[PDB]
Formats: structure tokens, sequence, C-alpha cells
């Protein structure tokens, strides 16, 4: 078992900025791919970035490609996920996710076996 | 100059599949591991690599592949994985903590169930400890799960240890069957055999 808590969420303006942070539990961080997924009432669980072990394949959904990065810290359990731009369509959860594999099919939930509670990103307009 | 494509169609389409417990080993080697093959699948239930970037897969030399490749149940795959417990893990099919290598799974449904159940299939129930990684045990001495020796006969506390999967076309998803292929790299002070096109 691995734990998962998302922070950093809350209220923005649109073209504001957000930093959203997942602390894991663990003394193995470093063998987790670490992604981030988002949920907006109505929709599916929306695949939003992921990073590998060495930081070195990072990935992004198309939505948020140029406006988000993705990074961590193996000293201190935790990815970041960096939203600039932010606009009225990016309001969701924002879940935290982790695995032991990189997945050929990253985008999907069902490749991930750890998941945070989520935290909710809201954007006025 | 290895040159020929590495023969990934005898693994993933072979006719025949093993039981989980009498886990089925090609070694791949002299050959060229075109992966594009698998890049362009969309049926795989799960594609997930340990040590190495599914991503560079096609840019990657190693000293060995191995492929395994068995049927369990859809809700037992995630145990073909570091650091997993239950049944498969325990006593069929143990990965290393630090494994190097991808996991590959898809539904057989069509092809693994029939009308009746097709009880052809076989998993490890009972055994004195865990298998150690890459183990295999294909014994079929009777199990002594209390206080009294079984002299090699069945009864109370005496068990057979393999169990037969029963596989029927309504089953549920998570107890439909589901092939496996573990593909092992190995990077060892030795020669690479396969690599990459690229
Ligand atoms: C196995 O057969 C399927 C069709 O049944 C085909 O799409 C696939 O390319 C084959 N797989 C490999 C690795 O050759």
């Amino acid at each position: 078992q691995v734990q998962l808590v998302e922070s950093g969420g809350g209220l923005v303006q649109a073209g504001g900025s957000l930093r959203l942070a997942c602390i894991a539990s663990g003394r193995t961080f470093h063998s987790y791919v670490m992604a981030w997924f988002r949920q907006a009432p109505g929709k599916e669980r929306e695949f939003v970035a992921a990073i590998s072990w060495s930081s070195t394949p990072t990935y992004y959904g198309e939505s948020v490609k140029g406006r988000f990065t993705i990074s961590r810290d193996n000293a201190k359990n935790t990815v970041y996920l960096q939203m600039n731009r932010l606009k009225p369509e990016d309001t969701a959860v924002y879940f935290c996710a982790a695995d032991r594999g990189e997945s050929y099919y990253y985008t999907r939930p069902t490749e991930y076996e750890f998941w945070g509670q989520g935290t909710q990103v809201t954007v006025s307009s | 100059n290895i040159t020929n494509l590495c023969p990934f169609g005898e693994v993933f389409n072979a006719t025949r599949f093993a039981s989980v417990y009498a886990w089925n080993r090609k070694r791949i080697s002299n050959c060229v591991a075109d992966y594009s093959v698998l890049y362009n699948s969309a049926s795989f239930s799960t594609f997930k690599c340990y040590g190495v970037s599914p991503t560079k897969l096609n840019d990657l030399c190693f000293t060995n592949v191995y492929a395994d490749s068995f049927v369990i149940r859809g809700d037992e795959v995630r145990q073909i994985a570091p650091g997993q417990t239950g049944k498969i893990a325990d006593y069929n099919y143990k990965l290393p903590d630090d494994f190097t290598g991808c996991v590959i799974a898809w539904n057989s449904n069509n092809l693994d169930s029939k009308v009746g159940g097709n009880y052809n299939y076989l998993y490890r129930l009972f055994r004195k400890s865990n298998l150690k990684p890459f183990e295999r045990d294909i014994s079929t001495e009777i199990y002594q799960a209390g206080s009294t020796p079984c002299n090699g006969v069945e009864g109370f506390n005496c068990y057979f240890p393999l169990q037969s999967y029963g596989f029927q076309p309504t089953n549920g998803v998570g107890y439909q069957p589901y092939r496996v292929v573990v593909l092992s790299f190995e990077l060892l002070h030795a020669p690479a055999t396969v690599c990459g096109p690229k």
C-alpha cells in the first residue's frame, strides 16, 4: 500500500497559476511512475500528465500540452503539477496516481494501482 | 550483424498457452526486436515496462530476453508485477522487486473458455513457502495443511496442491481467462544478442 495526498488546489482566476503537489508514503518513491488525472462533473477521469522514474519521459494530455509542467522531487516523495494560463475548462477534481510500471497506454486509469482522493481546482471567468 | 526479426508472433499467437504453475519460457536472442507490432495493438488489457520506458524498446540492446507466457484470471493480472502478493505471485509466478522488462496481457475468453467450462488451465493453491523470483514448481506432492503427515494420500488437511480455473464464456470479466507475456531483459557482462531496429 502507498498513500497519496494532493495539496495546492482551490479557487483561481482565468489566466492565473496553481502548483498542485502530491506526497507519497513509502521509501521507494523513485520506483514509481507518478501521474495526474482530473474529473469534471459529468465526465470520466481524463489523463493530465505523467513522469517516469528518471523524470525523462514526461507525458501530457492534448488539452494541457504547453500550459502544464509535471516534475518530481524524489528527496521529498513529491510530484508537482505547475498549471499556467488556467481556463474555466480546467475546473475539476485533480487526482494524484502512482504505479511501479510505465504503461504504453499511459492515459488509462486502470494502468495506475494507487490513487489519491483528489483536490478541487476551480477557475472562475 | 543480427538482421532477422525476433519471432514475437510465435510467443503472442502460440497455438497453445501454459497453465501458470507450469509457465512456459521462450528464449529470444540473436534477433532484431521490432516492438511496432505490439505498439499498433489496441486489445491488450495492460502493457507496462519496469526499468525501461516502453517508448525506448526499439532503441535498446540486451544480453538476453526471455518470454514467459501463461493463462490466469483477469483480476489476477495485477499480481504479475514487482512487489505483489496473492496465490499467483506467491505460489505460481513471481517477478523480482527490481524487475527489468514488460508485462502484456489480453482477455482470451474467445479462445480459452468453453460451454462446459474449460478445466485445462491449473494454478497452485497451496505451497510450503513463496516462490523465489522466476522460480517454477511443477510438483504434485500432497500438501500437508495440518499436524498429521499425509504419506502422499489425499484427505483431511491433505490437499492435492493444483486447482482448475474452469473458465466459462458467461463468467464476469475478472473471472475470464487472460493470456500473459512477460519479457525479461538482462543486461549482464556479455555481448548484446537482442537490439531494436534503431
Ligand atoms: C497476433 O495475431 C493478431 C491477430 O490475431 C495480430 O494482430 C498480431 O499482429 C499478432 N501478434 C504478433 C506479435 O505477431
